[PDB]
């Protein structure tokens, strides 16, 4: 069906320049418009590009002009978005999106997030959180992954190989004064397991290539 | 450029209710007799979502619960009847004049009964002791509403400005929330000291509840 695979982002100098991509599949993608939109962290959708069927025609906001280029190649059905001197403001989550006849957006890419700044990437420690023998809220057993000190975003917690959905919560990362981020991940459990199952929770940062697999255990 | 101001900007209903999220553009979204109003429905982590087209047409795959309607600089976004699923940003999109804009957005809570949090709490782990800092967790795990209190107390001293609180989205499944309070204290403070406790009011507990630890 009608998909659309953004790659490309990640951190970047101000300054600096970075290309953003878009490989469509499952739908004629000559015949159509594409979109570029980014949302800053925390706030709203902004348009940032738009580029005809074949190419021939391109429109960018003032904030945009002469900075950023959007193009496309059909024999590759990609869409791409050259960046360049990039600043603070710029860093958002950039989506790509198809343009229908009827004027409306229905087909978006999971998005890309850019963060553009100087600070340089960290990889994440991971320490345990272990449910501890007083806690006992009756049949249910809360543990844990804590990753702190990472850059930038973001980071992906997950527990069992993906195997462990239910139940598990990785809250929003929250910003240290230090300058780097930390989240926590836990997922409550029966009690009668705790010793019983093994639990596993798999980090992953790929600004820094780190893959970490936490075992936790009370 | 066409400005787009949506109303209201947070909305708060129960499910099964009938929600109405309002747009009114600066100039016209009318021409060659059509309103070029969209609307989208973005959750957590996710894109927009195309709800409605053109004004009133509904996006096939979307729920009947779900129309829209006005022309000219009026619009009306629908919900007839909430689901806990339905909690997300809602955006109005104009796509007639030169610069394509979207409304500020709209935030939809589901309003949920009263749940309590359940706490738990947890000592900072081996590892990190080895590192020169210490990390205390307190977890608010599904509750309702949202507004929640959490002191730390390290021998019944009162912490202060040294604690971070990070809450995750509503649930879409049961509409609760979570809760995670992190208290940051040098290796040294830790162990110079014994009992850690964390203190949460919430409307769903009758009384303030205390989850705490003594070191080791």
């Amino acid at each position: 069906q009608v998909q659309l695979q953004e790659s490309g982002g990640g951190l970047v100098q101000p300054g600096g320049s970075l290309r953003l991509s878009c490989a469509a599949s499952g739908f004629t993608f000559s015949d159509y418009y594409m979109y570029w939109v980014r949302q800053a962290p925390g706030k709203g959708l902004e348009w940032v590009a738009t580029i005809s069927d074949g190419g021939s025609y391109t429109y960018y906001p003032d904030s945009v002009k002469g900075r950023f280029t959007i193009s496309r190649d059909n024999s590759k059905n990609t869409l791409y978005l050259q960046m360049n001197s990039l600043r603070a403001e710029d860093t958002a989550m950039y989506y790509c999106s198809r343009y229908r006849y009827d004027d409306a957006m229905d087909y978006w890419g999971q998005g890309t997030l850019v963060t553009v700044s100087s600070a340089s990437t960290k990889g994440p420690s991971v320490f345990p959180l272990a449910p501890s023998s007083k806690s006992t809220s009756g049949g249910t057993a809360a543990l844990g992954c804590l990753v702190k000190d990472y850059f930038p975003e973001p980071v992906t917690v997950s527990w069992n190989s993906g195997a462990l959905t239910s139940g598990v919560h990785t809250f929003p990362a929250v910003l240290q004064s230090s300058g780097l981020y930390s989240l926590s991940s836990v997922v409550t459990v029966p009690s009668s397991s705790l010793g019983t199952q093994t639990y596993i929770c798999n980090v992953n940062h790929k600004p820094s290539n780190t893959k970490v697999d936490k075992k936790v255990e009370p | 450029e066409i400005v787009l101001t949506q109303s209201p900007a947070t909305l708060s209903l129960s499910p099964g209710e009938r929600a109405t999220i309002s747009c009114r553009a600066s100039e016209s979204v009318d021409s060659y007799g059509h309103s070029f109003m969209q609307w989208y429905q973005q959750k957590p982590g996710q894109a927009p979502r195309l709800l409605i087209y053109r004004a009133s047409n509904l996006e096939p795959g979307i729920p009947a619960r779900f129309s829209g309607s006005g022309s000219g600089t009026d619009f009306t976004l629908t919900i007839s009847s909430l689901e806990p699923e339905d909690f997300a940003v809602y955006y109005c999109q104009q796509s007639n004049e030169a610069p394509f804009t979207f409304g500020q957005g709209t935030k939809v809570e589901i309003k949920r009964t009263v749940a309590a949090p359940s706490v738990f709490i947890f000592p900072p782990s081996d590892e990190q002791l080895k590192s020169g800092t210490a990390s205390v967790v307190c977890l608010l795990n599904n509750f309702y509403p949202r507004e929640a209190k959490v002191q730390w107390k390290v021998d019944n001293a009162l912490q202060s400005g040294n604690s971070q609180e990070s809450v995750t989205e509503q649930d879409s499944k049961d509409s609760t929330y979570s809760l995670s309070s992190t208290l940051t204290l040098s290796k040294a403070d830790y162990e110079k000291h014994k009992v850690y406790a964390c203190e949460v009011t919430h409307q769903g507990l009758s009384s303030p509840v205390t989850k705490s630890f003594n070191r080791g």
